[PDB]
């Protein structure tokens, strides 16, 4: 019972790590989309397609 | 039939102690409790910290 | 017991076995509300990352 109870420790610590790094990495995706979709489909290639 | 163990069967339940367990383990018990509350806090200060 | 529970060394002049029982209710009270905060705080981050 008391190394099961060691072991959910160490789990939940690892488990938090990954809730921590999680979100950020979504976030990094997200920025790099948006760049593709402000900057170059309605911007610089909107500007193409019109020339 | 002792006269305090109507007062000490209702600290027991109070504190989640099993009515088995020997008198000695009380204080260890509460001190645990302690222990968790502040370890819970701090979780609980991290978290919102990462959110 | 009463010393562990309070923490508060307010050298109360007169302490019942009343007293010593509701705030070891307290303490257990304590510990479930800081569980449900952060099964909250948890949803929040859940919600956050959907």
């Amino acid at each position: 019972l008391q190394n099961e109870q060691e072991k959910h420790q160490e789990m939940r610590a690892l488990l938090e790590k990954q809730q921590e790094i999680y979100p950020h990495v979504l976030l990094r995706c997200l920025s790099l989309l948006r760049q593709a979709a402000s900057e170059l489909r309605l911007r610089a290639q909107s500007d193409i397609d019109r020339i | 039939h002792a006269p305090y163990y109507g007062i000490f069967k209702g600290i027991y339940e109070s504190v989640r102690l099993p009515l088995y367990k020997a008198p000695e383990s009380v204080l260890s018990h509460v001190a645990d409790m302690k222990k968790q509350l502040f370890f819970l806090r701090s979780q609980l200060s991290s978290r919102s910290e990462a959110i | 017991l009463y010393q562990l529970l309070d923490g508060d060394n307010t050298q109360k002049l007169f302490r019942t076995y009343d007293g010593l029982e509701s705030v070891a209710q307290k303490l257990s009270q304590d510990i479930a509300s800081m569980r449900d905060q952060l099964e909250v705080s948890e949803q929040e981050h859940s919600l956050l990352l959907s």
